[PDB]
């Protein structure tokens, strides 16, 4: 025995599945419709939505 | 709407192995010695300029002269190539021996060392896209080994070439080929480091007597230690027609040094994926 | 081939409908997706995007900074992309005052690392920095997102907004009494051989003069100290050979009208600039003058 008692502390991760309640038209969400942005690379372009 | 290519044909029947490998290089960077819309496959790419006593000195020069292409689309009996123009943006296949990153400015270097396409005695050797400053590295160092080629009976001299030799950049070594082969060094660079060392020997001698007299009316007080550096270099160790012929001959060496004291950006990076095979870029011309 | 089809006016690129409005006529499909105007479409500027942890965005959160790569001498963060006010404080032509406030900006593990980065190696600034565009977009987070423009305008997605570039004041130069009509920017570092570590000073130079030889024999005339410097840094110090007193670059072009001063305001610090108000960016490389 050296004259200290350390002690250990350490974090466990867990896997888990939960549940959410909410109620009626607790939120609106406003929204509107998607549009597109080109930004065309050469070979082939990209269509953000 | 259609857009300004470049046919190119076969004159060798094509496998569909050779058609398949073909697109594949579908953004290579193909160049042509000259303006043409239809070509022959013999013009594409350096086959045609190589030759078994000169170098990298003569293929950098060459490469200076063409036309830089990128494949644009394989077919049966035709390939379409695009000639880009300047300040528009461009997908670019990585084939050097470096991995790319955004920002970098690409120039075009002759290649030092499935497979790539051979017909008959025919070869699609394309050329190297490097950032600029492992081709400025890359061209010191072969300068420098071939100024080293008359001491080669040395061990220490072989291992100075040989620490010249290897190179590396990013997350990548590779050793560059010696420019001395059959223990002699061929004729471009002997021409390039007979130059260098002539304008240097030239400058040692000729500079002094110009540098006294413009330094006696040098306002800037700079030309006085020009000279007295050259006091100190002189410490450390003619006919009119004559004087004009080393003068000349100074300037001639310095035009024939001019295609490896410079090198042209051809592109600028951005875009980066673990297809880094390759990438989009702006063209500069 | 025909003398009717030579003789026909080209299509209007405008006028026709899109891929995306082609195809869903041909089948006659209806999407959700709105296709038949798309944004960036006609935008004649190149661009890219560029991922910056959030302690190097103080300064750039406003469109107009101009964004230079540096290479770290490390393997893992390869680069870091810095904009030309981080860079301002290693600059020696910045009056003390502006180099504290700047120091008192940027006050994170990102921008001090930088700024070691910097000084670490022997190499010179510009044989370690690489110029990227200028800035126009910013989204914010702990991993920032900055898009910057590598040739083209600065501008919104409808153009309906043409964004500036910002100079920090002690940066800013001018040569001539009188501007002509157009007059090309150049980014310039000049070194000053003083002692025991060479000294850097960084400029911006909005001139007229497009010819190279003109502008670095002005350059050349403007800087004589610096020559000297070199000079005799070379006969007093053999064996440490020194490349350049200085290197040009030139990015990008203006009208003598649109320049202006303007203030910054972050951290409710106030940065005093020199905007150039429909700067168009056009990159060369490092040209080093002697």
């Amino acid at each position: 025995h050296p004259g200290f008692a350390l002690t250990a502390v350490r974090t466990d991760t867990f896997e888990v599945d939960m549940l959410l309640y909410s109620g009626k038209s607790c939120t609106s969400v406003i929204i509107n419709n998607p549009i597109v942005t080109k930004e065309e690379r050469d070979i082939s372009t990209t269509y953000h939505v | 709407a259609m857009e300004a290519n470049i046919f190119c044909t076969f004159d060798h029947k094509l496998s569909i192995a050779d058609v398949g490998k073909l697109t594949k290089l579908v953004a290579a960077v193909v160049p042509i010695p000259q303006r043409l819309h239809l070509i022959k496959h013999y013009q594409l790419g350096l086959h045609q300029f190589v030759d078994h006593t000169r170098g990298y000195v003569r293929l950098r020069g060459l490469l200076r002269n063409m036309t830089l292409t990128l494949m644009r689309r394989v077919e049966g009996n035709q390939i379409l190539l695009h000639v880009p123009t300047h300040g528009l943006l461009y997908t670019v296949l990585n084939t050097g021996p470096v991995t790319w990153e955004k920002g970098d400015a690409l120039c075009v270097l002759p290649p030092l060392f499935e497979n790539l396409l051979t017909l008959g005695q025919w070869e699609l050797v394309l050329p190297w896209i490097v950032p600029m400053p492992l081709a400025l590295e890359i061209n010191q160092r072969l300068l420098i080994m071939g100024l080293f080629s008359l001491d080669r009976s040395y061990e220490e001299v072989k291992a100075a070439v040989q620490q010249l030799q290897t190179i590396t950049f990013r997350d990548a070594t590779f050793t560059i080929p010696d420019p001395v082969i059959d223990q002699h060094l061929l004729i471009d660079m002997k021409t390039a480091c007979l130059s260098m060392s002539m304008v240097a020997n030239l400058a040692s001698e000729l500079t002094m007597t110009y540098v006294r007299k413009l330094a006696l009316e040098d306002s800037s007080m700079l030309l006085v230690k020009c000279q007295e550096l050259l006091m100190r270099l002189d410490r450390e160790r003619v006919s009119p027609d004559d004087e004009i012929a080393r003068l000349s001959a100074l300037f001639v060496m310095l035009r024939q040094l001019d295609d490896l004291i410079r090198e042209q950006v051809v592109f600028t990076v951005c875009d980066v994926s673990p297809d880094n095979k390759s990438a989009t870029c702006i063209f500069k011309g | 081939m025909d003398a009717r089809a030579v003789a026909k006016r080209p299509r209007d690129p405008a006028d026709e409908d899109n891929e995306l409005v082609t195809a869903l006529k041909a089948k006659r499909e209806v999407n959700t997706i709105s296709v038949r105007y798309l944004y960036h479409a006609d935008h004649q500027a190149l661009t890219a995007r560029f991922f910056v942890p959030e302690g190097l965005v103080e300064f750039e959160a406003q469109p107009g900074a101009l964004l230079i790569r540096m290479e770290t001498g490390c393997d893992s963060p390869r680069h870091l992309y810095i904009s030309l006010y981080l860079l301002g404080i290693r600059a020696s032509n910045v009056s003390a005052s502006t180099r504290c406030l700047l120091e008192s900006v940027y006050t994170a593990s990102a921008a001090r690392a930088a700024l070691q980065w910097l000084d670490l190696g022997p190499h010179l600034l510009h044989r370690r920095l690489e110029t990227l565009g200028c800035v126009k977009t910013v989204s914010l987070g702990i991993t920032s997102l900055l898009t910057c423009v590598m040739r083209g305008y600065l501008y919104n997605t409808l153009k309906t907004e043409v964004f500036a570039l910002m100079i920090p004041k002690d940066m800013y130069l001018t040569w001539e009494e009188t501007r002509g009509r157009l007059q090309y920017v150049y980014l310039i570092i000049v070194y000053d051989y003083d002692g025991p570590e060479t000294r850097p000073g960084i400029y911006v130079l909005t001139s007229s003069i497009a010819h190279w030889q003109t502008l670095v024999d002005v350059a050349r005339g403007k800087f004589a100290r610096e020559r000297c410097s070199f000079v005799n840094r070379r006969i007093t110090r053999p064996r440490q050979i020194p490349l350049c007193t200085g290197v040009i670059q030139k990015l990008g072009w203006c009208l003598a009208d649109d320049i202006h001063t303007s203030f910054l305001v972050h951290k409710e610090l106030k940065l005093s600039v020199v905007r150039l108000d429909n700067f168009s960016v056009e990159l060369g490389d490092f040209r080093e003058f002697v």
